[PDB]
This record gives structure tokens, C-alpha cells and sequence, in this order.
């Protein structure tokens, strides 16, 4: 009911990684499920941060984490490399950064300045 | 248990007697060793649930959690194993054994180690692959934001968080060492089992009709002939014990194993995840789990988050 | 030792595993017996060669004790009619030890000699003799009519109860006489029952045994006074009291006995037994075997390469070294074909690793793989009617 | 359920002859007040929630 | 009641909670006994005091009904030799109705 109608979000209850689908199968006696599921490979580590200081404002990101390939920053999912420019369409902005415990200088972009000239 | 031994105990006239009883000897022998080979089966399930024996690094650096009374001391175990070793107060004489288990307690203290080094330094992904490390407050900024709270209200409130976890691992510690039933399900587990087999050993004492209960009396001061009608009595009598001992152990090793699969599933699903699940683990809102191994089971420490002193305002 | 397993198994090729096959327990040697010191035959001949033997009413009883009773020279003589013994084995009464013997005597008719027993109904079974709902040594009656052929008297009452009154009980007495003369019906026979006690407190009589020497140390077969048993005799830092015989601790074994000739106490305690199981590595792979005694210390026993574990002494399998996965399962940390021959070693839960952990690291995937796994589960059984 | 009042009935004899087959009674009793007790369990589980 | 817990539970100790120590019922008095009214003794004796007992080809049977009997005066006796009763005691039989 929970793995061939639907999509599970429980840990390995059908399979070992995250849950794609299912497909079930007859048997003598029984019943014998194939469950297809995603598993990440290839690892590479980054340098991280919490936050971005830029202009007095602390930046987060939205949908992802802040990485680093020793020069400069960008914006991943958490479980994938693709990475993006860090822009003010992908982090919100809260409070003075001045307060979380390790937060990083580096620049925002903001799509709208440019296009203003 | 031995069959011919508990019933006859070494008697080559009372084995000849029950002999002709079919096979009954060898079927609560096969009831009784399936059970016994269940067991390992069950805690093979709950702990064996990771594939590499992580390790945790000697620089402690969790962003002001302290761990150090949860993860293992080079002694053996960790300082809340040990306080529940305590906390527990627990033969072998006429055809009864008390096999060991399979898994020593160092190896289940090993496991409960491994599982804690891999939630605290990689968080959901060592259950689903290879561990990919993380600093701790940004997968603690991971479960906030799976809760439903933005990333933002941890990094503002890292330090009263540190606080209030170390705080609570405090309680626990001192919930544990000074009240008394703690592990009530757990003492009710080994007591049952002991009683059951006291049972068994006392209703050694009886004579179900015969003259005696004892068999080398009968044996010395009477004749085959009319030995046969008292040591039949005997024989059924005590064949009627060990039949109800051996079903009252199914039932009750039954039900282990379904609790034994709960736990299994709360390991998979709170420890090695971030479970969504309501009053599944914990009272509030989960945010992690840490396991702990136990004399004969399991204790789960589910860390919740719970909001408190809220506000009225006007909608739309 | 594999042979048993294609027994046990009703198999001629067994797969990998470990089964049990056989218990074992070290046979014991050389039994003793311990009877009390005192040695001098009773006189039973005091007892069953009288002539004066009081009636039916006034039914004497006599007691026997502190003697050795020789029975296998009474029981086995055409000297008696009815020798018939309720309990007891008249050619084992040479072995039981009594703590006292009481021989009641009377003279009765040939015909109401079968009233002497319990569950019978008749005239004296009601009225001037009975037996209880349990049982008395025997019952011994010969004819004596040659030296008896109306001074023989006899009349609710309970198992040995005596009736001395002889009063007129409507004005009618009730009792009655036989009639001494060789004229069936009516011939009288001489008649006397033994009575004994078992384990209920020092026994005294009992027949022409050897009481041999004392053994300690060593799992030995004992027919200790009447009470025989099995298992190693050991020391006891215990004291019993004065008004101590033997003791023990749960479900009617005797734990602890004293001696009837020195007063000495000694422990008793089961001697070593156990299962044996036996790891195969199955038989279509090879057929050679292991073999471990359950709570053993194999002080006691082939021995060609010998380890003790946890789990019990392990004979055939060599004990390695280096950690592998586990193959067979023995228990408490061991688990167990590896070049020409079984090791034992002690199993590892996998590899070990530690993930290099910094306070502003990560990792992340850059690839991924798709997989597939099959899980199988039972859903029905037959349905048996 | 009573074991001395379900299979004698209020018979001395009866109950004598009944006390050599060592302690079934008690362990019936035990069992029955066992599931008795789960029983309640069960419902504290459920509703009081 | 405390003693009858402390033995139920085999030890001088007991922790809190209800327990089951035994059943209790209210033990009857005054047993009453209630025969029919009809008693006059029937003739025993006019089948015992016979001759004419048939042989074992046409061996009589006659039946007795209709009065309070008396077995007693023929048991207690020593008149008999074989008094064998098959399901039946006979010093009960002064207390069982046919």
C-alpha cells in the first residue's frame, strides 16, 4: 500500500537509499518486491559556511548550502553538485551578521542593479 | 531442556517406558531450538543496521554539545550504558542450560557506538549510502528546517539550544540514577522467564497418582511389573509440564519478537532518518535520536523540539 | 561424531550449520553402599514361633528395632499361605533400610483370612481389623490349625483401632467364637502383618549388606541407606544440626547427606553432563567435523586440538587469530572450512572506518547510482484440514 | 476462572485429590490475570492518547 | 488478609498493587434430607426364605417396588459368603433411592 501506490519517505523500509518506485511480483507462496532506489556516488568535499556577510546583512540560503572549491562561493542542493552563482533569488536575508558563530565575507549578487544601467 | 533427562534423569527403565510416546521428546527439542536460534535473529535486526563501524574524531567540536556522556569510554561503554547495566538485577542442574547469546554485550556496545559516531558526524546519509560529513549545526539547521522552522531561528539561537541539550542529557542522567523501576519492562521480561522455569523445576515434586515422586524409589522397592503403572504415571505427568512450558514459551517469545520488530523499525526510521511520524518518537516535534544498548533491549533517547510561551494575534 | 548427525537428521548429506545431536555424561564406577554399624540379626523367631497369640478382639503388636533383619530366609519358604506384600518387593527387602518394624499378631478363620487388606469388605474388616488407604509391609498367614484344633474371639471402627470391651449391646451381645476341630469354613489360620516406615527418620533395620568403603571427589553411584543416587561427592563449608539427616534445596534431590557410620557430613552435586554439538562445514563440501561440549571445562572429556570458550570446550576447530565474517555461529562472540581444516575465531561486525570530520567541511555527491532489491515475504501457508 | 471450584465443585476428597498434581491451578490463574491486566492496557493505550 | 498476600505471593513482602488471595463462600448449615412418605417395609425375606429356586434354565426373577426397604438386616450378617456389589457400596445403600 505505502511503496507501489505511493512513494515512501521512510528510512529503509523499501530499500537501502532513497525510494523512487516499486514493482511488485508474484510467487509460489509469497510476494516478492523490486524496489528501484537512488544512492549518490562520487563524493567531493567543499569548504562551508553557515551564513554571508554582505553590507551588515547575514544571507542563508534557500534551497541548498553554501560550498566552496577553495576560491569562491556558490549554492548546491544537499544532495547533488550543480552549482549556481550566489544571487538574492536563491537566499533570504535575516538580522545583522554579526551574531552566527562562523559566517564568511563574500558577495551577493542582485539582478536587478545590473540592468538598471 | 533435555527431554529424557528432566523426565526420566538417567533411568534406562523409565526410558524404555517413554520410548513408546512417539516422538514427543524431539518435537519440544525442535520447538525449543527454534525458538532459541529466533533470538539471535532478533537482535541481528535491531543493531546490525549499519555496514561500516564508524568512528568518532578526538577533536570534539559539535558547535557546544556535549556528548561525552553518551559515547563510549575506553573502559569497555558509555557513562548511560553503564548507569542501565546497573540498574538491572538478574541455572544449569537436571537437564536444563543457559546457552549465551551470540553477540557479547561488548560487540551490542560496539554497535551502539558505531550508529551514534555516524548520527552525530554525518546525520540521514551514512543509512543511505556512504557517510558524507557535516558540522554539526548546519545538520541540526537541516532538521530545524525539516520541522517546519527556517535554518535562521538555530544560528541566531545556537547557544541557548547547546544549553538546554546539554540541560536535558543532565535530567536524564539523574532521572536514571535515582528513580527506582526504570526499566520495568525489561526486569518484567527476565522475571516471567525465571518464574516460568522455577515452575518447571518445582513440578518435579509431585506425584500426578503415583506413590512417590521420586523415580529410583519406585525403582528400588517394587517390581517391573508393577512399576510400570507408577512410572507411567510419572511419566505422563511430567510429559504434561514440559508441554505447557514449551507453549508458554512460543507465546511469549511471539510477542518478543514483535516488540523486537518495533524496535528495529524505530531504529530505522528515527535513528538513521528524521522520522515525521506524530508521538512516534518522542512528545513534539522530531528532531534526532540516539540508541543505547541495555541488558536485554534497547533505550531510545529521542531529542524533540517543543514550542512554548506563545502569543494571541488577529487573522485573516 | 558425524555419523550421528546423518542420524539425527534421517539424511545422508546435512547442510552447513551447527546441530545437536547427543547429550553426554560421565558414567559413574564402582558403587558404594553405606549402611548403619550395628550388625546382629533380629529375632524374628521370638516373633512368628509363638503359640500363645491373643483373639481377634485384644490382637497383639510387637516392635522391632536396632538389629540387622535377615528377610530372604522367610520369604522364600513353603512355610506360609499367604505371603503377600503391598509396596514392597519380598525379594528387595534386603536392600531397605526401616526406622522401625511393628509385626501385629492373630489367629483367625481360613476362610476370613482374606479380610486382612485394605479395600475389602467383610465382618472383622469392619468390625475388628483394617488396613488404611495405604500400604503395610506384608502380610504373612500360615495355617495352624494342627496346633489350634472357641477360646479365639472376635465382634465401624477406623484402620488400627483395638476394641477391649466385651459388653452385651434390646439386650444382645455381640461377640463371638470359632470352632477349633480338624472337622473348611471354619479352620483357623495364624496370621500377622509388618508394618514399616521410609524416610521419615533414622532407620535402624535392614538386611546383610557389605557397607563398604567411602569415596569422595568423584562422580560415584551410591545406595546410600535406602536412598540411591548418582553424582560427586564434595566437601561443605554448610553445618547441619543435631537433628539432621540430609538436606536439599529445591524439587526433592537430596543436596546433602550425612553418614550413618561417622556422622559426617558431605555435599552432593550433580556430575559433569551436558549437550555436545557439532559444527559441519557440510557434508558436500567435505566431511570433516567439529565437535563442542556445552558448559564444559574439558578437564573432563578426543582432545587433538583443544579450545575453551565462553560457549564450552571446542575440539577439531583451530583457533585463529585475524577476524573474518562469520560462517557458523557458536556463541558468545565465537563464530566458525578454511584451509584443509575448521577454524574458530572471533567474528568483526564489519570494516572500520572514520570520517574525517572538521567544523567547516562537506561533502557532496557529484554521481549517482539507480538499484534494484528484492525482498521476499510469505503471504499464506496450506491450507491442512 | 477457578480451578478448584470449575473441576471439584466445593468436594473436600476431591480437592485432596487434586493437590498432587503440583501447581497447574496456580499457573491458569496467572496466565488469565495476565491477559486480564493487558487487556486494560490496551485501552489506557488507545483512548488516553 | 496481609498474612493471606504475604503467603500468596511466597514472601514476607509485597510491593503495592491488588491481588487475588482466594475465593470465599458461605459455607451451608442445617443439611436437610427429604424422602417419599410411603414406609412399609417390603419382604426381603419372601425371596431369601425360599426353596424353590429355579435352575439356571428358567432361574426366577421377581420384582420389589413400593416401600422403604431394609438392607442393613441382610448385609450385616454372616449368613452370605460372596456379597460383591458391582458400582455400589452397600454400607451406602441405607441412603440411595431406586
Amino acid at each position: 500500500s505505502e511503496c507501489v501506490l505511493g512513494q515512501s519517505k521512510r528510512v529503509d523500509f523499501c530499500g537501502k537509499g532513497y525510494h523512487l518506485m516499486s514493482f511488485p511480483q508474484s510467487a509460489p507462496h509469497g510476494v516478492v518486491f523490486l524496489h528501484v532506489t537512488y544512492v549518490p556516488a562520487q563524493e567531493k568535499n567543499f569548504t562551508t559556511a553557515p551564513a554571508i556577510c554582505h553590507d551588515g546583512k547575514a544571507h542563508f540560503p534557500r534551497e541548498g548550502v553554501f560550498v566552496s572549491n577553495g576560491t569562491h562561493w556558490f549554492v548546491t542542493q544537499r544532495n547533488f553538485y550543480e552549482p549556481q552563482i550566489i544571487t538574492t533569488d536563491n537566499t533570504f536575508v535575516s538580522g545583522n551578521c554579526d551574531v552566527v558563530i562562523g559566517i564568511v565575507n563574500n558577495t551577493v549578487y542582485d539582478p536587478l542593479q545590473p540592468e538598471l544601467d | 531442556v533435555d527431554c529424557t533427562m528432566y523426565i526420566c534423569g538417567d533411568s534406562t527403565e523409565c526410558s524404555n517406558l517413554l520410548l513408546q510416546y512417539g516422538s514427543f521428546c524431539t518435537q519440544l527439542n525442535r520447538a525449543l531450538t527454534g525458538i532459541a536460534v529466533e533470538q539471535d535473529k532478533n537482535t541481528q535486526e535491531v543493531f546490525a543496521q549499519v555496514k561500516q563501524i564508524y568512528k568518532t574524531p578526538p577533536i570534539k567540536d559539535f558547535g557546544g554539545f556535549n556528548f561525552s556522556q553518551i559515547l563510549p569510554d575506553p573502559s569497555k561503554r558509555s557513562f548511560i550504558e553503564d548507569l542501565l547495566f546497573n540498574k538491572v538485577t538478574l541455572q544449569k542442574f537436571n537437564g536444563l542450560t543457559v546457552l549465551p547469546p551470540l553477540l557479547t554485550d561488548e560487540m551490542i556496545a560496539q554497535y551502539t557506538s558505531a550508529l551514534l559516531a555516524g548520527t552525530i558526524t554525518s546525520g540521514w546519509t551514512f543509512g543511505a549510502g556512504a557517510a558524507l560529513q557535516i558540522p554539526f549545526a548546519m545538520q541540526m539547521a537541516y532538521r530545524f528546517n525539516g520541522i517546519g522552522v527556517t535554518q535562521n531561528v538555530l544560528y541566531e539561537n545556537q547557544k541557548l539550544i547547546a544549553n538546554q541539550f546539554n540541560s536535558a542529557i543532565g535530567k536524564i542522567q539523574d532521572s536514571l540514577s535515582s528513580t527506582a523501576s526504570a526499566l520495568g519492562k525489561l526486569q518484567d521480561v527476565v522475571n516471567q522467564n525465571a518464574q516460568a522455569l522455577n515452575t518447571l523445576v518445582k513440578q518435579l515434586s509431585s506425584n500426578f497418582g503415583a506413590i512417590s515422586s521420586v523415580l529410583n524409589d519406585i525403582l528400588s522397592r517394587l517390581d517391573p511389573p508393577e512399576a510400570e503403572v507408577q512410572i507411567d504415571r510419572l511419566i505422563t505427568g511430567r510429559l504434561q509440564s514440559l508441554q505447557t512450558y514449551v507453549t508458554q514459551q512460543l507465546i511469549r517469545a511471539a510477542e518478543i519478537r514483535a516488540s523486537a520488530n518495533l524496535a528495529a523499525t524505530k531504529m530505522s526510521e528515527c535513528v538513521l532518518g528524521q522520522s515525521k511520524r506524530v508521538d512516534f518518537c518522542g512528545k513534539g516535534y522530531h528532531l534526532m535520536s540516539f540508541p543505547q544498548s541495555a541488558p536485554h533491549g534497547v533505550v531510545f533517547l529521542h531529542v524533540t523540539y517543543v514550542p512554548a510561551q506563545e502569543k494571541n494575534f488577529t487573522t485573516a | 561424531p558425524l555419523s550421528e548427525t546423518k542420524c539425527t537428521l534421517k539424511s545422508f548429506t546435512v547442510e552447513k550449520g551447527i546441530y545437536q545431536t547427543s547429550n553426554f555424561r560421565v558414567q559413574p564406577t564402582e558403587s558404594i553402599v553405606r549402611f548403619p554399624n550395628i550388625t546382629n540379626l533380629c529375632p524374628f523367631g521370638e516373633v512368628f514361633n509363638a503359640t500363645r497369640f491373643a483373639s481377634v478382639y485384644a490382637w497383639n503388636r510387637k516392635r522391632i528395632s536396632n538389629c540387622v533383619a535377615d528377610y530372604s530366609v522367610l520369604y522364600n519358604s513353603a512355610s506360609f499361605s499367604t505371603f503377600k506384600c503391598y509396596g514392597v518387593s519380598p525379594t528387595k527387602l534386603n536392600d531397605l533400610c526401616f526406622t522401625n518394624v511393628y509385626a501385629d499378631s492373630f489367629v483367625i478363620r481360613g476362610d476370613e483370612v482374606r479380610q486382612i487388606a485394605p479395600g475389602q469388605t467383610g465382618k472383622i474388616a469392619d468390625y475388628n481389623y483394617k488396613l488404611p488407604d495405604d500400604f503395610t509391609g506384608c502380610v504373612i498367614a500360615w495355617n495352624s490349625n494342627n496346633l489350634d484344633s472357641y477360646n479365639y474371639l472376635y465382634r465401624n471402627l477406623k484402620p488400627f483401632e483395638r476394641d477391649i470391651s466385651t459388653e452385651i449391646y434390646n439386650c444382645y451381645f455381640p461377640l463371638q467364637s470359632y470352632g477349633f476341630q480338624p472337622t473348611v469354613g471354619y479352620q483357623p489360620y495364624r496370621v500377622v502383618v509388618l508394618s514399616f516406615e521410609l524416610l521419615h527418620a533414622p532407620a535402624t533395620v535392614c538386611g546383610p549388606k557389605k557397607s563398604t568403603n567411602l569415596v569422595k571427589n568423584k562422580c560415584v553411584n551410591f545406595n546410600f541407606n535406602g536412598l540411591t543416587g548418582t553424582g560427586v561427592l564434595t566437601e561443605s563449608n554448610k553445618k547441619f544440626l543435631p537433628f539432621q539427616q540430609f538436606g536439599r534445596d529445591i524439587a526433592d534431590t537430596t543436596d546433602a547427606v550425612r553418614d550413618p557410620q561417622t556422622l559426617e557430613i558431605l555435599d552432593i552435586t550433580p556430575c559433569s553432563f551436558g549437550g555436545v554439538s557439532v559444527i559441519t562445514p557440510g557434508t558436500n563440501t567435505s566431511n570433516q567435523v567439529a565437535v563442542l561440549y556445552q558448559d564444559v571445562n574439558c578437564t573432563e572429556v578426543t582432545g587433538s586440538n583443544v579450545f575453551q570458550t565462553r560457549a564450552g570446550c571446542l575440539i577439531g576447530a583451530e583457533h585463529v587469530n585475524n577476524s573474518y565474517e562469520c560462517d557458523i555461529p557458536i556463541g558468545a562472540g565465537i563464530c566458525a572450512v578454511a584451509s584443509q581444516s575448521i577454524i574458530a575465531y572471533t567474528m568483526s561486525l564489519g570494516a572500520e572506518n572514520s570520517v574525517a570530520y572538521s567544523n567547516n567541511s562537506i561533502a557532496i555527491p557529484t554521481n549517482f547510482t539507480i538499484s534494484v532489491t528484492t525482498e521476499i515475504l510469505p503471504v499464506s501457508m496450506t491450507k491442512t484440514s
